RNA sequence: UCUGGUUGAUCCUGCCAGUUCAUAUGCUUGUCUCAGCCAUGCGUCUAAGUAUAAGCAAUUUAUACAGUGAAACUGCGAAGCUCAUUAAAUCAGUUAUCGUUUAUUUGAUAGUUACAUGGUAUAACUGUGGUAAUUCUAGAGCUAAUACAUGCAAUCUCGACCCUUUGGAAGAGAUGUAUUUAUUAGGAUGAUUCAUAAUAACUUUUCGAAUCGCAUGGCCUUGUGCUGGCGAUGGUUCAUUCAAAUUUCUGCCCUAUCAACUUUCGAUGGUAGGAUAGUGGCCUACCAUGGUUUCAACGGGUAACGGAGAGGGAGCCUGAGAAACGGCUACCACAUCCAAGGAAGGCAGCAGGCAAUUACCCAAUCCUAAUUCAGGGAGGUAGUAUAAAUAACGAUACAGGGCCCAUUCGGGUCUUGUAAUUGGAAUGAGUACAAUGUAAAUACCUUAACGAGGAACAAUUGGAGGGCAAGUCUGGUGCCAG
């Protein structure tokens, strides 16, 4: 199986979200897709998939682990209003100009 | 003796409030 | 600049406080091609991770700054570090005495100053 | 542009490569320790010569020099941690008494042969370069790896290796499929 | 530098022979990893300044228009290279500007026909034409502004009556800003003719909203009557901020084989004037003959890379800030097109050799603007000496020779040889499904399936020896020798 553990959960009222360090335990497998990670994060925190913005995943040497950063906006509209344009596009929330 | 003599030298080479701690505290309240 | 490595080596034995050792397999640089990280490499690396965690993004290395921080840091290794223990400080010449010497103004200068220190 | 960079050589050619004694020495050493060429011995001899040059410098200094006690005890701690220098002989004259075959003995190849994981030094080398030997949790494929005492303890077959518990190699499953077919 | 000869054997002096991050050149691998000449090519839009596009779309969102909007008029901003060289005259630190200018930011700051004036106005636009011809053009006809001009029944004191004793109140009075000159008074600093106020005038006398977007509240005297909320764009002065310009003192080379330098079309200073944004010989009119220096003036050399221009000089124009890598005039040369009547250029460039500088972006750090959104070859992204593998482990068959020393003769030693057959395992280069990575993408990391017996999935370089023919040559004392 695969485990996701979040730490340093800093809730940001001014950008109206929650930022955190996401650590991924993945024995015997390549790594986790960001769509996949966003799925599980959003069931856990009870938020829409458009409101979850994960990024920056690096597998430590030897494999089996990864560390990166994650954001969970208080609302989907806020997620569009604050996220980078490219970070919206990589989800399909915005179209390439 | 010489080991200590090095230690005071570093102490010499190296109201009470830390700007970073005050920055960590708001991050913790943010937490 | 004042710090010179092996004095902290004595401190570590004489501290009487543990030293937070890491796992054996966690310390190979890359599959053995780069030897075990020196003790210094494990502090400067953790400065990055400790420095990364708060800012919530990584640091990329500039193409220029990459050309004096990676190779020589691991060419000193193959020239100095054998099995992850530094041997470069041994060949290098430094005025070890000055770093330890009580050069600060609070030093013995007259008979009374040293007589105070006995008290 | 920006500042250039310092790099150094890990080995040096001997004064006279051509003594018959010298050649027979590399023959013995490569045969016993399965060394690929003479560059490994040139490297180890260079490194050992550097250590001895430091050690004789310290023997020259008067006892109770800060420099001497400092530099020598640091040398002794490092040589102990790499496992070359035994616990009972922590003094610089015995640092002056080392011999290269100790450093070759500390090569990961030698432990892979010695612990019984490999039947020969060459078998140890092919196992290492083929990623079947793990130092604890980490796969290592360099025979020239210097193994510490704590690292010497934890030599094992890797989890991903077919000999460590993973699935049979391509040849085994291929032959099994052909047998089934 | 060493090693062996030259003796019956030694020492010394001689002779002989062998004993490089220097340069060229050759083979292999680079399958992984890793690091003066050449004609050679080549700006800007928000709800908020102006729409009658004979543009677009919508239909009730429009009978003044109302969304969007080409063009044009306004507003804002346009401020890497290549050559030379210069000793505290560059630069660095620091002082002063009571001796100055200053877009913008920020805080204050102007009671002294109007239910809104004119073309004293035209672009875009319609239409007629000339020219070989241009960011070349003449005639006729329109139409606008935050463009161009013009311009409009209040307040405060002394306060009798001491009427009422907060209070009303007779009467007397008083009332912009900007420039210049003269005059009077004079909270701030150490210091002022500083600040401010007043009087008399002056001025090609300044300014003191004829502007725009969203909303439609409170009242009543139902008239669309009175009174209005949030912003934008404008405007005088001061301060603040961004800067700029001068200015006080200090700051590691050798120097006298560099002893006088200056007044050499100002050298030192005073008076007065001209100009600057202002101080000041900066310059001008008169006057004095001064100023630095053996405590090193002045001059010379230098590993003082340890300031100049955009074809060459002269001159002008804009703006807060440039004597502008912008534009304009004449001159000196270069050179292009042409109907030979004229027109136009700064490429007299750039980049190369003695040859691919390209493709993708404003995301990341930042910025200019009528600005959230536009853009930036600022910037970013990509393109083109260091560790491994070529193999590891068994079984069987068949044979007795294999090796070492020694000039000499010979001596010493024992598990060996295969140019024999055979078995099951391991995995890398490659063939590659994915995700991740990222502005996107490449690369990195991770990871399904396939992937070895000539493992032909066929690394090289150099040297030392052989031996073979109905073969060839040359010289000999046959069958030999070269």
């Amino acid at each position: 199986a695969v485990t996701i553990r979040t730490r340093k959960v800093i809730s940001n009222p001014l950008l109206a979200r929650k930022q955190f360090v996401v650590d991924v335990l993945h024995p015997n497998r390549a790594n986790v897709s960001k769509d996949e990670l966003r799925e599980k994060l959003a069931e856990v925190y009870k938020a829409e998939k458009d409101a979850v913005s994960v990024f920056g995943f690096r597998t430590q040497f030897g494999g089996g682990k990864s560390v990166g950063f994650g954001l969970v906006y208080n609302s989907v509209a806020e997620a569009k209003k604050f996220e980078p344009t490219y970070r919206l596009v990589r989800y399909g929330l915005a179209e390439k100009v | 003796r010489l080991a200590k003599q090095y230690l005071e030298n570093l102490k010499s080479e190296a109201n009470n409030f830390d700007a970073g701690d005050l920055d960590k505290d708001i991050i913790a309240s943010r937490l | 600049k004042s710090r010179m490595q092996a004095m902290e080596e004595y401190i570590r034995e004489s501290s009487d406080q543990p030293d937070w050792s890491a796992s054996i397999g966690a310390d190979i640089v890359n599959h053995g091609r780069g030897g075990i990280k020196s003790l210094r490499d494990t502090e400067k690396e953790r400065r990055v991770t400790s420095f990364e965690e708060d800012n919530f993004t990584r640091l990329n290395i500039t193409n220029k700054a990459e050309k004096r921080k990676q190779k020589q840091r691991e060419r000193n290794a193959r020239m100095n570090v054998i099995g992850g223990e530094d041997f470069g400080i041994f060949s290098s010449k430094r005025k070890l005495e000055d770093s330890t010497s009580r050069r600060g103004a609070k030093k013995t200068r007259s008979a009374w100053d040293r007589a105070q220190r006995r008290l | 542009p920006r500042a250039p960079r310092t790099y150094s050589k890990t080995y040096s050619t001997p004064k006279r490569p051509y003594e018959s004694s010298r050649l027979d020495a590399e023959l013995k050493l490569a045969g016993e320790f399965g060394l690929k060429n003479k560059k490994e011995i040139y490297r180890i001899s260079f490194q050992l010569s550097k250590i001895r040059r430091a050690a004789r410098d310290l023997l020259t200094r008067d006892e109770k020099d800060p420099k001497r006690l400092f530099e020598g005890n640091a040398l002794i701690r490092r040589l102990v941690r790499v496992g070359v220098l035994s616990e009972d002989k922590k003094k610089l004259d015995y640092v002056l008494a080392l011999k290269v075959e100790d450093f070759l003995e500390r090569r990961l190849q030698t432990q892979v042969y010695k612990l019984g994981l490999a039947k020969s030094v060459h078998h140890a080398r092919v196992l290492i370069t083929q990623r079947h030997i793990a130092v604890g949790k980490q796969i290592v494929n360099i025979p020239s790896f210097m193994v510490r005492l704590d690292s010497e303890k934890h030599i094992d077959f890797a989890p991903t290796s077919p000999f460590g518990g993973a699935r049979p190699g391509r040849v085994a499953r291929r032959n099994a499929a052909r047998k089934a077919e």
